[PDB]
């Protein structure tokens, strides 16, 4: 392969309830790029072009990842600063809705299929290879890192998980709910922003303005 | 290899995309308003399609009556969408394109939309693979308002498997075209979660979506 | 208002 | 516009 997993695996491995989470996100955007960098070929790409994949993806590959490291906890969310959120506290905030779905949609499906660091790290690969991205210099080459990661994971599936055919197929189906939970996380950011409810940090700002 | 069921069960789903249906005189009836009008009256119509098609997917009839009416409202959309660009990519169509622009669609809506049709026409679908994807699409349990989402997971799995070996077989050259559809599972989201704007923010002539349109998207 | 209209 | 982003993805 030219796109291995034990590199998108050592990526993974290196690295108010709503203000405490925009500031885990915040904190994490830092720790992110560090993330895609070492990711096989992203840093290859042009600089524009990073920049691009990166304010697409940056919501979803952030939702994934606290998503899988929470499925540990009892009704509840931890954040990269050590702190727990829990359903109570986020309904309490007025974001009980987009909670549950993280909830249900990606840490209990994470946790009953009993997601690896691998599979996880190889989809947040595929969402930063998006080569539907506005604006990329070079679409047909971020597809074809996609494509690459698509290959890598299919075959460390096929090898790892062999008892089970419907598991690459299970695996990228949770692609579309977090492409539709991340939409509302953003929403909900952009509605903070405006009213200044929530103090937002200064990358998170930037990520949040066009 | 070919499925346990094989042909049989997908035979069976391809006659709903056999009674997929356009009959006309070359479709007799230029301005914003008309091609507005004349968009209104297809999508409904495919509405009308979109429905028939889903009653004939396997177990759908069986599972709860109110969960049943919740997959059509979020999917329909997306459907909707596969289906123009299915038409859109084809010479047998070309000025479906003119009526689109033409409507009155605020402009941000535009591009996105005819760069998807676009990815959609690059990957060389065939009949079986838009009946199978829209079915796929349609038996999604992770929408709005539900509570048998395990069962609509069961109804949705072995159309997966088959769908995994119609793209071997059919496109083994490019190997990754299985997974590549449901990367455009994905990408139909964003239009599914823009559609209610799209939607509001439409310039018309003082008039509304035909009954059934205000219904399945409300207001 | 033509919800269960069209299961039938 | 980027400018965090732009200064981070240097290295
Ligand atoms: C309410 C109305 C103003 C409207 O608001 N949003 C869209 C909208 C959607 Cl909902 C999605 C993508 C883009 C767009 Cl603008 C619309 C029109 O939506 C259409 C338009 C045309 C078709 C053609 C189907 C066809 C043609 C020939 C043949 C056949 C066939 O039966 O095979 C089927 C379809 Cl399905 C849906
Ligand atoms: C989830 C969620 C939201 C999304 C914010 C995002 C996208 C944060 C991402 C990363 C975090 C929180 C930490 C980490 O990765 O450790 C908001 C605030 C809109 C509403 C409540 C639920």
């Amino acid at each position: 392969e030219d796109m291995p997993v034990e590199r998108i695996l050592e990526a993974e491995l290196a690295v108010d309830p709503v203000t405490n989470i925009c500031q885990a996100a915040d904190k994490q955007l830092f720790t992110l790029v560090e993330w895609a960098k070492r990711i096989p070929h992203f840093s290859e790409l042009p600089l524009d072009d990073q920049v691009i994949l990166l304010r697409a993806g940056w919501n979803e590959l952030l939702i994934a990842s606290f998503s899988h490291r929470s499925i540990a906890v009892k009704d509840g969310i931890l954040l990269a600063t050590g702190l727990h959120v829990h359903r109570n506290s986020a309904h309490s905030a007025g974001v009980g809705a987009i909670f549950d779905r993280v909830l249900t949609e990606l840490v209990s499906k994470m946790r009953d299929m009993q997601m690896d660091k691998t599979e996880l790290g190889c989809l947040r690969a595929i969402v930063l290879f998006n080569p539907d991205s506005k604006g990329l210099s070079n679409p047909a080459e971020v597809e074809a890192l996609r494509e690459k990661v698509y290959a890598s994971l299919e075959a460390y599936c096929k090898h790892k998980y062999p008892e089970q055919p419907g598991r690459f197929a299970k695996l990228l189906l949770r692609l579309p709910a977090l492409r539709s939970i991340g939409l509302k996380c953003l929403e909900h950011l952009f509605f903070f922003k405006l009213i200044g409810d929530t103090p937002i940090d200064t990358f998170l700002m930037e990520m949040l303005e066009a | 290899e070919l499925t346990p069921d094989q042909q049989t069960l997908l035979h069976f789903i391809m006659d709903s995309y056999n009674k997929q249906r356009m009959p006309q005189e070359i479709t007799n009836k230029f301005s914003a308003e008309e091609n507005f009008l004349i968009l209104t009256e297809m999508a409904t119509n495919h509405v009308q399609v979109l429905v028939e098609f889903t009653k004939k997917l396997p177990g759908f009839q069986t599972l709860d009556h109110e969960d049943q009416i919740a997959l059509l409202k979020g999917s329909a959309v997306e459907a909707m969408f596969l289906r123009s660009a299915e038409i859109f990519n084809k010479k047998l169509s070309d000025l479906l394109e003119e009526r689109i622009r033409n409507s009155g669609i605020s402009d941000e809506y535009i591009t996105p939309m005819f760069s998807f049709y676009k990815s959609i026409g690059e990957l060389k679908m065939t009949q079986e693979e838009y009946a199978l994807l829209t079915a796929i699409v349609i038996l999604s349990p992770d929408r709005q308002y539900i509570k048998d989402r395990e069962a609509v997971e069961k109804l949705q799995e072995p159309l997966l498997d088959v769908l995994q070996k119609l793209c071997k077989i059919h496109q083994p050259e490019n190997p990754q075209h299985f997974a590549e559809l449901l990367g455009r599972l994905t990408e139909l989201r964003t239009f599914n979660h823009h559609h209610a704007e799209m939607l509001m923010s439409w310039r018309v002539n003082d008039h509304k979506f035909t009954p059934l349109l205000e219904e399945i998207w409300d207001v | 208002k033509i919800l269960h209209r069209l299961l039938q």
